[PDB]
């Protein structure tokens, strides 16, 4: 009986995760509150 | 976590991480032994390398292939896909989207299919008709090769069941092989290797038994890579669901009034299902049938045997009755 | 920007319009080959697993 | 700090975006017939919808 150490390794075993695709496809605005003006349309 | 602004009630509420692990160990010792009974060895065997070493190497290689074979299906598979015999590419698309749902990487996805799967792919209209396939060469008609399908490589292997296909990521199964160390108190052997892995050939002279005994051995270990919650989502199994079965050969007499006949049953797809089929005799006194289908004639006359097969899709078991005329 | 789920992409691959090479009009026949719908209608197709696959 | 907003119109309708939903014809429970686990066990039932997505 020979006492032996233990081995903990890591070879290409990655936990499955999501993919960042949705960010960058939306209108992002920097910065209390932000108000956006709506231009008017007249009639004839 | 998501926090509501300008309303401190759930202050901080931090999180933590726990790193997981799984163990891989060697647990099988593949060995092949041959006693030579020297008095036979002096006259029987002619070429030691031809009729001894080569059969041992082939046996070890095929044993290793079988070891891979039962490990392939020896995993907690969730779904069977249930490929329709007529239309097959929707099953492959479903398997691909199932793999995508589990966020399995698309690169390095090995797919192995049986002979029946390849035959079903060849029989499929979407791969024969050039207008429905795209390629004007029409390899389905000029040859039997199918080619690339759903971003996968088709490899034929008869080790697995013919009506079964497996699509797994590269990091899905862990196989470890260890070459045994040649002892320092035995006759020197060799370093024969089959399919990459090296084996140990140890031969010793048994003076007590007046013989020579040789052993080809190698250590091996298997592991199935699964998630922390016990969800094997790194591989998918596709099954060719059947719709009808029939006993091969049609009507038959048997062999004689007191003979035996190993009955065989095949599905509509063309796969052997004898092992997973039950057999019943409505005239058991006239004709006796075994569990495996070995019908034995005990009394001359006419009888019937009904073979039942549970469908992979589930539901009622398909039944087929064949008459027998024992002489 | 058009974003489809896993189920929508699977249905698009399973659509006879794209699967059949004569009906798709592309000699490459990407549906039978490497799974990719490509350009659909007047825009591209974005595959995301974050959204519901059926939507 | 992040803030969400949906850009609607003056009339009160969201015509700047559209959603597409797959149809459902029939639903089937996974595994067909099953026993359970034991006489005093539990089993998380799951049902398909003939399209692939979970419902």
């Amino acid at each position: 009986i020979f006492v032996k150490p233990e081995l903990v390794a890591e070879i290409g075993v990655k936990q499955l995760q999501r993919e960042i695709v949705l960010p960058g496809l939306v209108w992002t605005n920097p910065l209390d509150t932000i108000t956006v003006r709506v231009p008017a349309i007249t009639t004839a | 976590n998501r926090r509501d602004l300008r309303d401190p009630d759930r202050t901080v509420i931090a999180s933590e991480l726990v790193e997981h692990s799984f163990g891989v160990t060697l647990d099988k010792h593949v060995y092949a032994a041959l006693k030579f009974t020297d008095e036979q060895r002096t006259l029987d065997i002619r070429d030691y390398t031809k009729q001894v070493l080569m059969p041992q190497v082939s046996a070890v290689a095929y044993e290793l292939e079988d070891y891979i074979a039962e490990l392939i299906e020896g995993a907690p598979y969730e779904e069977t896909i249930l490929i329709d015999p007529a239309d097959t590419v929707p099953a492959f698309i479903t398997a691909d989207q199932r793999m995508g749902e589990a966020n399995v990487p698309t690169d390095s996805r090995r797919l192995v299919v049986g002979s029946a799967v390849a035959a079903a792919l060849a029989k499929d209209k979407q791969f024969r008709h050039a207008d429905w396939s795209g390629d004007q060469a029409n390899a389905a008609l000029r040859e039997a090769h199918v080619g690339r399908l759903a971003g996968m490589n088709v490899i034929r292997s008869n080790a697995i069941a013919p009506d079964k296909a497996y699509l797994w990521h590269r990091t899905a199964f862990i196989l470890a092989y260890r070459t045994p160390v040649v002892p320092e108190g035995a006759k020197a052997g060799a370093s024969f290797s089959a399919n990459g892995v090296a084996l140990r050939w140890l031969a010793d002279y048994d003076y007590s038994q007046l013989g020579d005994r040789t052993l080809l051995d190698v250590f091996t270990g298997r592991k199935v890579v699964t998630e922390v919650d016990g969800s094997f989502v790194r591989a998918v199994e596709l099954q060719l669901q059947a719709s009808s079965i029939t006993i091969v050969g049609g009507a038959f007499a048997l062999a004689t009034t007191t003979g035996t006949k190993q009955l065989k049953v095949r599905d509509d797809n063309g796969t052997d299902v004898t092992a997973r089929c039950t057999f019943a005799s409505s005239a058991g006194t006239k004709a006796t049938v075994s569990a495996a289908g070995l019908v034995t004639g005990v009394a001359a006359g006419t009888a019937d045997i009904t073979a039942s097969y549970v469908p992979p899709q589930g539901g009622t078991a398909k039944t087929a009755t064949v008459t027998v005329t024992v002489p």
